[PDB]
């Protein structure tokens, strides 16, 4: 109202908010504008996100009185009508003006504009924006920035989902295009424009007019593009540009693409440059990026997977110059040593491949020489180029060339791993790697053993220190142990002791490797958790000397995760930490995968302390709802035991947990873990009472709000409720009345959407009563203690019943508590008229399409009760 | 109740008919402009990604991880 | 589930009421004869499915009834066992019920029942049934119900893991003096044990014995060995470590066996032995086929003195099916079998050289046997002499004569081209001597196929016969073979004749004609396919146009010479009815390119046929 008591004290949520409240937002907030345009402008950039008449508008209207009534339904564009700037349709022109002229650098307009979206969300349509821009774009004063700075509001607009058909708008838009393609710029900001404008423009179709001349001029824009390095970025837009005609290929004979082949070729012939010119070096890295699109480019002819448009596009009928040019473009050499990581890069190799799936006619002849060429004369960097050029060749078997060419190799190849230096070897056991999965035919088992055998112990000195390599080689055996089950046949019986004793030393080394000197590489912690969990797959019948200590080197993990747990770090360390906790959680399922009656003691007895821990710090954290949540499943796990003193140990964080407030909603994840443990021990029922009743006092209130937590929370109370056996009469009458209260409580609409099944809720309440009943005698004179109430379970459930007895949608429980409904209910109403026997075909009718089932069983006790239900005179 | 994440994404990608799945990006944005949502999207959001991954829904096409494109199995 | 009572759970009232039957009727005797039991069947049928039916009412648990069901058939079979024998012997009594346990046992797989324990009460039962005779039909008895009765108690109802038989036991001890043989025996016929991936430690004992076995003074003693040892070997190992070197003396038994013909069962584990042979450790394994080799001399040695006595079909089939088992597991290493077949040829040849058999069953054998053989010049050679035979006996009758035919064609194969250096002539004009409407046989459709097929084959690269072949044969064959029953081969010999080659037929049959070209057949032909559409070939109601016309359609010629009559042929059928990515793009780039300008003259119908095609092709 005044002095930002309103603004401020009016923040905090309140009942009616959007309708109240939502008049000092939207009108007051609103208000401003006509007033002073500077202060609701000012308005935007302190609270973007809270703008009474917007933000505040937004959510409050979303849920109201009526969910989707506009008269009742938005008091946001009401209030701000008042005022002439909170006006929506202000909101969308004064958007234009105000946010054009106010870039301010970054835009706060532009979420605002963007909400603009949003909020006019409620209403049907906006028309008043284009006019105005479009004369705005259309404007004589055609400033450089202005030019560029135009389409802010026609990009977000292109952004909203809502779909709306103008065609004015779209001819402008290809005035544009052509002015623009047309338009020379010494600025890279406004060919920017020119490239993002496109791609939202392109969307996912295109309603603008047909010509290919534009394309064209994207072919032109690499020559000039080559004489200034501009920004990287600014050149992924010529990358994104070409990009585009890669999603789009309307017309063949249009698409001639002759510019891109010839530019491929300059491109291609300018190879780096002679002397490795600086203009030319970051080209080379841009050229990596813009290689990724030549890759495309490449792939854009013959593709493999079906396309809607497949042509030779006179680079496959070209294919025969083109021959020599996949052999050519190995012009640029490096001599780096990285073996994680792609970048750029990736995008060659992959290039290659496609080469590779390309290379049809001729390619085979060539095969098995190209070898021999580079092994005829190999040097040192050539046969570890060899290595990775070969690993190139990976794809395509070349059965009738490769054997030959591999059955050399193995001869070639081992005399080259021995390499001194500790970087050679490695790149010689990952390329070997690659190799090893890939071949099968050749036979190097004893040749394969000795690094395998020497790789377990001596390749421990170089671990320390970016030993991730030594590790990859590591998994190079793992992928022996693969190829062994998928390369020849047998030689399974060998190595154990090697295999038990080098694994032993691996456990080991990845506490340290995770938290090991960084390579920075393509070495995953997770990914070294599956190589562990494989391994662990590959273990045999006992190795239980190890699982303890593994067990107790997680917990030092755990605590040392703990530390990385309790204060966080710019959130690089967020994640950072999260997905190696996910890790862990591969960890834990890992150690507990083996079962033994002997094991199993043991492994739960040094397992109790983790399990204690995850109790405490779970639930003291308060970090991670599934983290917490999954570690509850997995130490849930360990079913039996002496469960007594630690379920008991569960109820107070249980009951304690309903009653903590961290998370708005705890329902799911509440009903999940009770769900386990409340089935473990029945025979004691006292501690549940206390923290459920108010569990189940507090679920009242809670049941408005969401639909998914109330039938099986009717379950899950049925499920505390299940046991019966005339027990607890007290609580089932209260549980009997808790059915009935439930009914009774005023029903809850939650995103829109109420009741939306039927049969949960009605049927639910069908369980509820049935619950009462094992518990309640379904006989207790007082059965329904209200007058009113009393009819329909006094009378109405007789007519009730036989007109429900004959519908359908029998749920094998519901259909199962019915079957014992009409036994017992039937033999103390047997004889209450003629009418029950009359009746009972309409139940008959239901009963038989009940029958149908998949894998019905038990009807030996359903007979029994069927019995009793006619058992009459 | 909630609505599941993995069914948020199986509509996202479901509702491009498309081959290569779509970047991360797209279903966010649509999350941003088609549900309820808070701060820790990204963080809470891109780990259910990850533990999608985990349950073994998808299969990775493009990139390495939760970026990346990527295609139903069938 | 099984059908014992009427309505619901009814199945239980029948069960009882069995049990009381059997309890009045043992209240007094009035019969006291065998083979009452067996005149209980109607009500022992009516039995299990009575129990069967309590049980479905029921519908215990699984778990339960398992347990129940597990206590219960030796709890009621031996209360049954106690008071049921003492009033009705006991090892006839066993039978019939283990016989009628396992009917139920059979319908009870599918269904899923829950059962076990059979096993474990009847060892003790076991003991009850001395099954012993030394020759009467006793021992035919013991036969049928000791050892089947065992090996159904160990793999279906009880799913024993380990028994100790002491009945076993009284023959292990003492050596083989006196009876422990006779239990033995008894104790080995009754069963085989049955493990997964295991190696067995009394198995290894039993190799020791089998050698003490080997020693046995007499046959009938190396007999009952025999059948374990045949059973055993035969039966699949999961190590067998020591097994190289027992049998080794088991191979030099295997000599001795030679000289010592006998039994059969030991000849036919040499089929074992192939089977034993494929195992695991290959490379040794062919000095292992060398001494076999040795072994086959004694073999090649063996057929004659097999021949005087008791012939061993299996023994000469052996020889040439062991080597397959070698083939199981392949090394790559050299083969010196080669000189081996040349003694098999040299064999062959003297049966070949009286060329004349009175039984007319070794030579089919020695046949088929011998199809696998080289094809060597040599090996060459001796097919046109196979062949030769081969025109005279395909000739006298069509019947005998045509799997022969289809075996002396590929004996054709390995002459090749050039009618196997101009025998593939002389096989025509046997055949012309041979062909007509005598011909048509049963299985004649496929025969006249059959011979059709063959001229193909011959003629891999035979252009110019070819027209006059197909024309020639089928002037002739129309009204000679031509028959009622073999239309449905005939339309498909028609269709597949006027399939294959029709661009041969087309252009160079259309360029080059003897008595011009088969106008009628084109005439025929053009009928036919408009006569396809209305009739369906050899009456198999339009089974082979879908199958074959999925793959064929692109890849077949139809289309050009009678398009409006194709276009009218494919949706009747269609209506009576009812890789490819890679292909799909090709296809349509593949068949425009070659001759553009061809199909340019169906372009419009071509394309929308096309179109509708490939949309009732992928639909």
């Amino acid at each position: 109202m005044e002095l930002i008591t309103i603004l401020e004290k009016t923040v905090s949520p309140d009942r009616l908010e959007l309708e109240a409240a939502q008049k000092f937002l939207e009108r007051a907030a609103v208000e401003n504008l006509p007033t002073f345009l500077v202060e609701l402008s000012r308005v935007l950039a302190n609270p973007g996100n809270s703008q009474v008449a917007r933000v505040a508008a937004g959510l409050q209207i979303k849920n109201s009185l009526t969910s989707k009534d506009p008269d009742i339904k938005a008091q946001y564009q009401q209030r701000w009508l008042a005022i002439d700037a909170n006006a929506r349709r202000e909101v969308k022109n004064y958007v234009l003006q105000t946010l054009g002229t106010e870039t301010y650098r970054p835009s706060s307009a532009s979420q605002c504009v963007a909400g603009i979206a949003c909020a006019e969300i409620p209403v049907n349509q906006w028309p008043e924006l284009i006019p105005q821009l479009v004369a705005n774009v259309t404007n004589p004063n055609s400033t450089e920035h202005m030019k560029e700075s135009t389409l802010e509001a026609i990009g977000y607009i292109c952004q909203d989902i809502d779909p709306e058909q103008l065609q004015d708008k779209s001819n402008e838009i290809l005035t544009a295009i052509i002015q623009g393609m047309r338009k020379e710029e010494p600025s890279n900001n406004v060919k920017l424009a020119a490239t993002n404008a496109l791609l939202n423009s392109l969307e996912f179709t295109k309603a603008n007019f047909d010509k290919e001349s534009e394309r064209h001029f994207i072919m032109q824009v690499v020559c000039e593009a080559t004489q200034c390095p501009d920004t990287r970025v600014r050149v992924a837009a010529l990358q994104n540009l070409v990009k585009i005609m890669s999603l789009y290929y309307q017309y063949m004979e249009t698409y001639m693409g002759p510019a891109l082949f010839a530019i491929t070729i300059e491109a291609m012939k300018s190879d780096i440059d002679e002397v490795a010119l600086q203009g030319i070096e970051f080209w080379s890295n841009v050229c990596d990026e813009e290689m990724d699109l030549a890759i495309e480019a490449s792939e854009a002819a013959e593709q493999g997977r079906p396309p809607e448009h497949t042509s030779k596009f006179y680079a496959k009928g070209a294919l025969q110059y083109l021959v020599p040019i996949l052999t050519q473009t190995l012009t640029k050499q490096d001599e780096n040593d990285d073996d994680d990581d792609w970048n750029p890069c990736k995008a060659a190799g992959v290039c290659l491949m496609l080469l590779a799936t390309c290379c049809e006619d001729d390619i085979v002849p060539h095969v098995l020489p190209f070898i021999k060429e580079h092994i005829k004369n190999p040097d040192w960097r050539y046969r570890d180029a060899a290595v990775m050029a070969f690993g190139c060749i990976l794809e395509g078997p070349e059965p009738s060339q490769l054997k030959p060419l591999v059955i050399q190799a193995m001869p070639t190849l081992i005399e080259l791993m021995k390499d001194p230096s500790v970087v050679v070897r490695d790149t010689a056991a990952w390329t070997v790697g690659r190799i090893c999965e890939l071949l099968p035919e050749a036979a190097i088992n004893d040749v394969y053993l000795a690094p395998l055998l020497q790789c377990l112990i001596e390749g421990l000195s170089a671990e320390p220190r970016v030993a991730s390599n030594v590790c990859w080689a590591f998994s190079s055996l793992a992928e022996a142990a693969y190829e062994a089950a998928d390369v020849a046949d047998d030689q399974e019986e060998p190595a154990t002791y090697c295999l038990s004793s080098s694994f032993e030393l691996i456990v080991q080394k990845l506490l340290e490797t995770t938290d090991r000197p960084d390579g920075h590489q393509n070495n995953l912690r997770s990914s070294a958790y599956e190589s562990l969990m494989e391994i662990v797959k590959n273990s045999a019948k006992d190795c239980y000397p190890a699982v303890q200590k593994t067990t107790l080197v997680i917990m030092e993990r755990l605590q040392q995760v703990l530390q990385m747990e309790s204060h966080i770090q710019s959130t690089s360390d967020r994640i950072q930490f999260n997905d190696l906790q996910s890790l862990l959680c591969a960890t834990l399922q890992n150690v507990l995968r083996k079962v033994q009656h002997q094991d199993a003691l043991q492994i739960s007895d040094v397992v109790m302390a983790s399990l204690l821990r995850m109790f405490q710090s779970t639930a003291g954290s308060g970090g991670v709802q599934e983290d917490a949540l999954m570690a509850v499943s997995t130490l849930v796990e360990v079913l039996g035991g002496e469960f007594l003193k630690y379920m008991e140990a569960f109820k107070p964080f249980l009951g304690i947990g309903l009653k903590n407030y961290a998370e708005y909603q705890v329902c799911l994840a509440a009903v999940g873990l009770v769900g386990d443990l409340c089935r473990a021990l029945q025979s004691n029922i006292i501690p549940f009472c206390d923290e459920v009743m108010q569990l189940l006092l507090e679920n009242l209130g809670n049941e408005n709000v969401h639909r998914s937590v109330k039938p099986q929370i009717l379950s899950v109370f049925g499920d505390i409720a299940l046991a019966i056996g005339g027990e607890f009469k007290k609580y089932l009458e209260v549980v009997l009345n808790t059915l009935q209260q439930a009914s009774q409580a005023q029903v809850d609409k939650s995103d829109y959407d109420m009741v939306d099944y039927l049969n949960e809720l009605r049927e639910s309440c069908l369980e509820a009563y049935t619950g009462i009943v094992q518990g309640l005698k379904g006989d207790q004179e007082n059965v329904h203690p209200d007058v009113m109430l009393v009819q329909p379970r006094v009378e109405f459930i007789l007519s009730f019943i036989d007109h429900i007895a004959g519908d359908e949608d029998h749920t094998d429980g519901v259909v199962a508590c019915a079957a014992g409904l009409i036994g017992d209910l039937c033999t103390a109403f047997g004889k209450d008229v003629l009418k029950l026997v009359e009746a009972r075909p309409m139940i008959h009718e239901l009963l038989t399409e009940g029958r149908r089932s998949k894998t019905n069983k038990a009807k030996t006790l359903a007979t029994w009760a069927t019995k009793e239900l006619r058992k009459l005179k | 109740d909630h609505p599941k994440y993995s069914d948020m994404i199986v509509a996202a990608i479901q509702a491009e008919k498309n081959r290569a799945g779509s970047s991360r990006q797209s279903i966010q944005k649509y999350i941003k402009s088609h549900y309820k949502v808070g701060e820790n999207a990204d963080s809470q959001i891109k780990l259910s990604i990850k533990r999608l991954v985990t349950t073994g829904v998808l299969k990775q096409t493009k990139g390495v991880g939760a970026s990346g494109s990527f295609r139903l199995a069938k | 589930k099984e059908y014992n009572d009427f309505a619901e759970v009814f199945l239980k009232a029948f069960a009882v009421g069995v049990q009381q039957v059997l309890l009045k009727v043992l209240y007094q005797y009035k019969e006291k004869q065998y083979i009452a039991p067996r005149v209980l069947q109607q009500t022992l049928n009516y039995f299990n499915q009575g129990v069967s039916h309590a049980v479905t009412w029921k519908n215990l648990k699984p778990h339960i009834q398992g347990i129940i069901q597990d206590v219960i058939f030796p709890l009621m079979c031996y209360t049954d066992s106690d008071e049921d024998l003492w009033q009705e012997d006991v090892f006839e009594d066993f039978i019939s019920p283990t016989t009628a346990a396992q009917t139920l046992l059979f319908t009870s797989c599918s269904k899923r029942k829950e059962v076990l324990q059979k096993t474990m009460g009847f060892c003790y039962q076991i003991l009850t049934e001395p099954a012993a005779d030394p020759r009467k039909k006793d021992g035919a008895l013991h036969m049928i119900g000791s050892l089947a009765e065992i090996l159904l108690k160990k793999k279906i109802y009880k799913d024993q893991m380990e028994f100790m038989l002491q009945n076993h036991v009284f023959p292990l001890f003492s050596s083989e003096l006196g009876y422990m043989r006779a239990r033995a025996c008894w104790v080995l016929h009754y069963f085989c044990e049955v493990k997964f991936k295991v190696d067995q430690n009394l198995q290894t004992a039993l190799e020791l014995t089998r050698r003490c076995l080997i020693d046995d003074r007499e046959m009938p003693v190396k007999v009952e060995a025999a059948i374990a040892l045949q059973v055993l070997i035969s039966n699949q190992e999961k190590a067998k470590e020591y097994i190289v070197p027992f049998i080794r003396p088991v191979m030099q038994a295997l000599l001795h066996i030679i000289r010592e013909t006998e039994n059969d069962d030991l000849t036919n584990v040499i089929q074992k032995m192939i089977c034993e042979y494929s195992e695991e450790v290959t490379p040794i394994a062919v000095e292992m086929t060398q001494h076999l080799a040795m072994t086959f001399n004694q073999v090649i040695q063996t057929g004659p003195d097999e021949e005087g006595s008791d012939d061993k079909a299996v023994t000469a089939m052996g020889i040439l099916n062991t080597i397959d088992t070698l083939l199981s597991v392949v090394e790559d290493h050299k083969e010196i079998t080669q000189q081996l077949e040349g003694i098999c040829l040299q064999v062959i040849g003297t049966v070949l050289q009286q060329h004349v058999l009175e039984f007319y069953e070794e030579i089919f054998s020695l046949a088929h046997s011998l199809t696998c053989q080289q094809v060597s010049p040599q090996m060459w050679q001796l097919l046109p002499l196979v062949f030769d035979i081969f025109q005279q006996d395909g000739f006298d009758y069509f019947t005998d004569m045509m799997p022969l035919l289809h075996n002396y064609v590929t004996v054709d194969t390995d002459t090749l081209l050039s009618d196997t250096k101009y025998l593939e002539m002389i096989y025509s004009m046997c055949k012309k001597i041979l062909t007509g409407v005598a011909g048509e046989d049963a299985e004649c459709h496929a025969a006249k196929l059959l011979e059709v097929v063959i001229l193909q084959c011959k003629g891999r690269g035979i252009d110019q016969v070819i027209p006059l072949f197909v024309e020639a044969a089928l002037e002739r064959l129309t009204r000679e073979v031509k028959t009622s029953e073999l239309r449905t081969m005939c339309l498909q010999v028609a269709i597949a004749a006027l399939y294959y080659s029709p661009p041969l037929l087309f252009n160079t049959l259309e360029n080059l004609r003897f008595p011009n070209n088969e106008e009628p057949v084109t005439n025929h032909f053009i009928k036919q396919w408009l006569n396809d559409v209305d009739c369906f070939l050899g009456l198999h109601d339009r089974k082979i146009c879908v199958l074959g016309l999925c793959a064929l359609i692109e890849l077949e010629q139809r289309p050009q010479v009678l398009n409006q009559m194709s276009s009218q042929i494919l949706p009747a059928f269609l209506l009576l009815f009812n890789e490819y990515q890679i292909f799909k793009a090709i296809f349509q780039k593949l068949q425009g390119r070659d001759p553009v300008w061809y199909q340019a003259l169906t372009q419009g119908l071509n394309e929308d046929q096309g179109k509708q095609l490939q949309d009732i092709a992928t639909l």
